[PDB]
């Protein structure tokens, strides 16, 4: 029911990753979708709004998906930039409230 | 869909063979238009600036006193003289102390004796005033497309803005997808300017009669001066004291502020900090919808399925609101939106989005109809999937008559024969009676101008008592008339 | 911009009021959220506010528990947290959205207030 | 004063809520009401004079409330 | 407004001059006049009405100068 | 001599610390935490929503 | 389901923190600080002093 998001993603440099955000009908399907950039130690930067919608000064890599109950989030290209926590929000009308999708990791490799 | 949400909404519906329409826009109201084949817009004036006012006078509320000087003349000497009597900037009073051997003049009897003081300001009232050319309306026109960005906000996403000029009052508003409007103004006839004030004391400010404003108690400068010193009716602020006719003292009387503050009861409040702001009046406005198309009349039926994301809600004006998401294939389609009987064999209800189309596919669309009164099912979607809802209206139509007569009475109330210009077509109906009333209303305002609510209503009821109380019926009749609508705009109007 | 108060060091079973200054169009034409995150753990909205309304609207989790208020004098937002314990140290931010029942986009964001119950 | 001169009978009102509306509607009733409640033996005497001076029930209460409106309002 | 409920009428006045006797011995008159003077309709409309309702000519006058008396009051 | 207060009236203020909250329609009166003390004056009214 | 409430009633209380204030007959009301504060219930009398 509630925002469902795999707690680690892994990646290579100039590849294609997308996250994905599985919720209910109830949150996820009936609401939009929100995607959040957060690097350690700073507050988290809105990625996605609404579902596919990029924020004004946010490059093209980052793509978001809907389907009528799941979400997803797709990167352009991958480096060391992208390896931070990404969250997904929607608000929920059973639970009355704003669910976060948990957080997902992006593990960049090239260590 | 910014009309969606605000109490004072209005339904206007047609237009003439022109294609065109007479509207009112009030600030606190919104307009939702609607013709035959056009798509229904929704019309706000957000503002009204008035720019480059002139100050005309600047009125004293607080004041102060120095420099006191008194000058006397033993008595039977005439009255005396102080230099300061011919100084403007200060206040002198001429009155009649007791004088004998003991204070020093040799005869017994009443001397003459003048007090002056200087008078300072130190806060004051500003009315400017502003030329009837500089007044400026602001109106956004939003259509009621259905698109998630405009369901009764208060944002310009999707609305557009027109500003309308004294000097400009005929401009167009292009509206992506939908056309283009045509809005002819007339600010002219607006709120007359030109006998009204905009009174800045502090950091409040008011729209007030210029009358109101000339005729006030205070002194004042004229505007032109930027040294004061030159106050008028400095005696307003001070009092003269003799008590007995031992001595004669001057004082200043205290902050007007607040004095002023409940002498401004029944000004419409403004805003004078950031430029002259006024949320408030009207605009009359014809609506050109001639070169105004629906968006997607070359649209195939969506023949997918739709789920309802929002539960339908609704709203103050007997219409519902709902909000639905499209999962079929077609993603630019005409949404099939029907509202009918449980059986589906009649249509009982209008939709106000109308040409509802599903721009995107996880884009949802609210659309807003208008169900009959009792039960009424909409119907969303084709066969394969289609989505029944129940909804219950639970007003009447003989209410609803009801409503619309009071609305009509009420707008009448405020725009006077104004009133006679909303949802106006024409026809030679409307313009008697456009003419009537305008006879009508000035002699209403002459005999009830500086008139009280409480006072309107005890001379309604006098008029209708001496109609009832009447011989003839023609006279009596009349006079019944006028006193019931003398109470009826006694119990309406805020004075 | 939206800026918040100093990082705050309580004790279990206090309460810390963590306030959240705006701009006057963003106090009056917005809306200001507060979500939290425990260290090493996800975001979670705790409640929200439409300053120029009142009324916030608070998180199930966190009913009873949370007072979010906005003082339209100072144009500044204020969240209470009552009955602190050692699970509720994290970071709290405040965060800017439309003031609409459906657009839950938080473009703006404060930095951020960091809640402790042990010794800096 | 300024007070005195409320800019009420002005027909400047538009459908939004004047300065001190809700106050200023029944303020003057308040006051006329207070007023009574102090000086009971002007209003008998009013009542006398209303009588005295009007012929018909309708003109007698017509004068006793104008004698009782003005009374306090000429103060 | 405090200033709508002046202290006159309370017979407490001795033979020592009061706060603003000379100022407002005449101001409640002065502001009829103003009015009348900006409101020529409603002192005709009064005199109208006042003829019709009295009988006598004290009636007629009496309402004619309550009702201009009352209407700035109330106002 | 030796007068005694009978009342004290305030003939100049100032507001400080306005708060709203307002409740959706049909769900009752809202509530502030001021409106507990008497140093507020409140107000309660109705908005569109 | 998802009820609001929209009052809540009071069967059962109990008093607390009594207080009490007078003043000397023609010198105007008495005064508590607690009257400041809603949660204390006051009423307003007249004793023989
Ligand atoms: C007013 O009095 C001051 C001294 O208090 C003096 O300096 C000033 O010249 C006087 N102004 C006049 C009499 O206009
Ligand atoms: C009022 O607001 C000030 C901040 O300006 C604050 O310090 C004070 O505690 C507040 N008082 C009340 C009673 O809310
Ligand atoms: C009520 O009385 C108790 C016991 O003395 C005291 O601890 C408490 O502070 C009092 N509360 C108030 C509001 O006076």
């Amino acid at each position: 029911s509630v925002l469902t998001q795999p707690p680690s993603a892994s990646g290579t440099p100039g590849q294609r990753v997308t996250i994905s955000c599985s919720g209910s009908s109830s949150n996820v399907g009936s609401n939009y979708v929100y995607w959040y950039q957060q690097l350690p130690g700073t507050a988290p930067k809105l990625l996605i709004y609404r579902n596919n919608r990029r924020p004004s000064g946010v490059p093209d890599r980052f793509s978001g998906s809907k389907s009528g109950t799941s979400a997803s989030l797709a990167i352009s290209g991958l480096r060391s930039e992208d390896e931070a926590d990404y969250y997904c929000a929607t608000w929920d009308d059973s639970l009355s409230g704003l669910v976060f999708g948990g957080g997902t990791k992006l593990t960049v490799l090239g260590q | 869909m910014r009309c969606i949400g605000i109490s004072n909404r209005d339904f206007v519906e047609g237009v003439s063979g022109g294609s065109w329409v007479d509207i009112v826009l009030e600030h606190g109201s919104c307009v939702t238009t609607m013709a035959k084949n056009k798509p229904t817009l929704d019309f706000e004036l957000i503002k009204t600036e008035a720019k480059h006012p002139a100050t005309l006078r600047k009125y004293c509320i607080e004041a102060k006193l120095t420099n006191t000087t008194t000058a006397s003349r033993c008595p039977t000497q005439g009255e005396p003289s102080l230099n300061e009597e011919q100084d403007k900037r200060f206040v002198c009073k001429h009155s009649m102390v007791d004088r004998g051997w003991g204070n020093g003049c040799g005869l017994f009897g009443k001397g003459g004796i003048v007090t002056c003081a200087m008078f300072t300001c130190k806060k004051n009232m500003e009315g400017k005033i502003v030329q009837p050319e500089n007044l400026e309306y602001t109106i956004v026109i939003t259509p009621h497309s259905g698109e998630e960005n405009a369901v009764g906000n208060d944002t310009g996403k999707h609305g557009k803005e027109i500003k309308v000029t004294p000097q400009s009052s005929i401009t167009e508003a292009e509206l992506t997808g939908y056309g283009t409007v045509t809005m002819e103004c007339s600010p002219r006839t607006g709120l007359d300017f030109n006998e009204m004030v905009l009174l800045q004391m502090e950091n409040k400010a008011w729209l007030v009669h210029r009358q109101w404003f000339l005729d006030l108690p205070l002194p004042w400068l004229p505007g032109a001066d930027t040294q004061g010193s030159n106050w008028i009716q400095k005696e307003t602020l001070v009092t003269f004291k003799n008590p007995h006719a031992k001595k004669q003292d001057v004082v200043v009387l205290g902050s007007q502020e607040g004095a002023m503050h409940t002498a401004l009861t029944g000004a419409t409040e403004i805003q004078m900090s950031s430029g002259n702001l006024l949320f408030t009046g009207h605009l009359k406005c014809r609506l050109r919808m001639d070169k105004l198309q629906l968006k997607g009349m070359s649209y195939s039926m969506c023949t997918g399925k739709f789920k309802v994301v929002k539960e339908i809600a609704e709203t103050q004006h007997g219409t519902i609101v709902i909000r639905v998401q499209y999962e079929g294939d077609g993603s630019p389609c005409k949404i099939p939106f029907e509202i009918m009987d449980l059986e589906k064999r009649h249509v009982l209800g209008r939709l106000i989005t109308v040409n509802p189309i599903v721009t995107e596919k996880d884009s949802p669309v609210n659309i807003e109809a208008e169900p009959p009164f009792g039960d009424s099912y909409i119907i969303i979607g084709v066969e394969p999937g289609q989505l029944k809802l129940s909804w219950f209206k639970k007003g009447s139509s003989i209410g609803q008559m009801f409503e619309t007569t009071m609305r009509g009475a009420k707008r009448m109330a405020i725009l006077g024969d104004t009133a006679w210009d909303f949802g106006s077509l024409g026809g030679v109906f409307t313009s008697i009676g456009k003419a009537l009333h305008q006879v009508f209303g000035a002699i209403y305002g002459a005999a009830f101008s500086g008139v009280s609510w409480t006072m309107k209503i005890l001379i309604g009821v006098v008029i209708t008592w001496i109609g009832m109380n009447s011989r003839s019926t023609s006279l009596s009749v009349s006079l019944v008339l006028v006193g019931v609508v003398t109470l009826y705009l006694g119990v309406m109007v805020q004075a | 911009q939206l800026v918040e108060s100093g990082a705050e060091v309580k004790k279990p079973g206090s309460s810390v009021k963590v306030s959240c200054k705006a701009s006057g169009g963003t106090f009056n034409n917005y809306a200001i959220s507060w979500v939290r995150q425990a260290p090493g753990q996800g975001l979670e909205w705790m409640g929200g506010i439409i300053p120029i309304f009142g009324g916030a609207n608070y998180a199930q989790k966190f009913q009873g528990r949370v007072t979010i208020t906005a003082d339209r004098s100072t144009s500044t937002v204020y969240m209470e947290l009552s009955g602190l314990r050692s699970e509720d140290t994290a970071v709290y931010y405040c965060a800017r959205r439309p003031q609409s029942i459906f657009d839950w986009n938080f473009d703006l964001w404060g930095r951020g207030t960091l809640v402790t119950v042990s010794s800096a | 004063s300024v007070a005195l001169v409320p800019h009420v009978g002005m027909g400047l009102e538009t459908r939004t809520e004047t300065w001190m509306s809700s106050e200023g509607a029944w303020k003057h009733a308040q006051r006329i009401e207070t007023w009574v409640l102090r000086h009971p033996g002007f209003t008998i005497m009013a009542a006398i004079l209303a009588y005295t001076i009007g012929t018909t029930y309708f003109q007698r209460v017509l004068i006793f409330i104008l004698l009782t409106a003005v009374a306090p309002s000429m103060t």
